[PDB]
């Protein structure tokens, strides 16, 4: 029915960005990222990062229907992305692993994004987000 | 940057 389409597109959108968001959490390359930055071990985290992100953070985001369009998840890839070279020093060996991992996984999930989700179907959903 | 997590 057409009343259920903005519903229907995006509880589609959101099942996508779930299996993505999972695919990306599962993945041995960004385990590092897939939890919040353990800001105890990390003493200094939150001193440096003004907002954190992480992939169980972009889980509950999906379900809390924060997202209507695929840009949007992405703003929060990216942000864990940035967060890791705003963070990690350019010094030991370990640093230059994490810096250049948050850099594999944002490629990873924009080219997951680019090569599986429809742009006509994320015209909808652009549409859908700028009527609210 | 921070001190880092080495």
């Amino acid at each position: 029915p057409l009343e259920d389409q903005e519903e229907n597109t995006l509880r589609e959108l959101r099942l996508f960005l779930r299996d993505v968001t999972k695919r990306l959490a599962t993945d041995k390359r960004f385990n590092i990222f897939s939890k919040p930055v353990d800001i105890e071990e990390v003493s200094d985290y939150l001193e440096v990062i003004k907002e954190p992100m992480d992939l169980s953070t972009v889980i509950t985001k999906i379900d809390k229907h924060n997202y209507l369009t695929a840009k949007d998840f992405l703003k929060d890839i990216d942000l864990i992305c940035s967060n890791a070279l705003e963070y990690n020093p350019d010094k030991d060996p370990g640093d230059k692993i994490i810096r250049h991992r948050a850099c594999t996984l944002k490629d990873t999930a924009h080219a997951i994004i680019a090569a599986e989700l429809d742009p006509e179907f994320n015209k909808l959903c652009e549409e859908i987000k700028e009527a609210r | 940057s921070g001190r880092g997590k080495g």
